[PDB]
């Protein structure tokens, strides 16, 4: 369903905390965005274009905020 | 930059990086990790990459468990309020907690969960408590 292994993760444990649809729903559309902002994390870390590390800190506090947010 | 920069068949991905699907060619770990890097996703299968995995701080493993389920959980899952591991290893740990009430239906090894999550399709208990003895109505005409 979800491309990286922690959002598939994430997207079951969800379900299984029986949470509300609409807020349910909000963890995709915040975790699918992160989806497009985690791949071109992971093309500039394997490739080491991303000299500065600038997309790993963003990415790591937006998931850590979103745990929090919708109560994981 | 998909359509025409290129020839479409004229030579492969090159030798850089790792054959997975003739739409995509992949780096490295990326292989082993689970993700759907490859486009078709059986990156972690055929034979070269990740029969096993291994955990690192604030992360724990499903040791008794199977590809199709899962094998590292971080500690953010252990002892929490719902089983993970194929088994729920998870919630034993050392944790071993009482407090259980009708209000729950009550397995063997001592976890308790919700009385709708017996006789059903899940292993939801971990020791199958929740599915031994039961007698399955049959099914619908769809
Ligand atoms: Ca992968
Ligand atoms: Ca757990
Ligand atoms: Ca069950």
């Amino acid at each position: 369903e979800f491309r990286m292994e922690k959002l598939n993760q994430l997207w079951e444990k969800a379900k299984r905390l029986h949470l509300s649809p609409v807020r349910l729903a909000e963890l995709h559309s915040d975790l699918k965005i992160q989806e497009r902002d985690e791949l071109n994390w992971k093309k500039l870390k394997v490739e080491g274009l991303d000299g500065d590390g600038e997309k790993e800190a963003k990415l790591v506090h937006n998931l850590n905020v979103i745990l929090a947010r919708y109560g994981l | 930059d998909e359509p025409d920069t290129c020839g479409h068949s004229v030579n492969t991905c090159r030798a850089s990086q790792f054959q997975c699907d003739n739409g995509r060619c992949i780096s490295g770990n990326w292989v082993c990790d689970g993700d759907n890097d490859c486009g078709d996703m059986s990156d972690e299968d055929q034979r070269h990459h990740c029969e096993l995995q291994n955990c690192s701080s604030t992360q724990f493993t499903c040791v008794n468990s199977r590809p199709p389920n899962r094998r590292c959980i971080p500690q953010y899952w252990v002892c929490d309020g719902d089983a993970d591991c194929s088994d729920a290893l998870d919630e034993l740990q050392n944790c071993t907690m009482r407090t259980c009430s009708a209000g729950e239906f009550s397995c063997a090894n001592g976890r308790c969960v919700r009385q709708s999550f017996r006789c059903d399709r899940r292993n939801d208990c971990g020791d199958y408590s929740d599915e031994r003895g039961c007698s399955y109505p049959p099914c619908h005409a769809n």
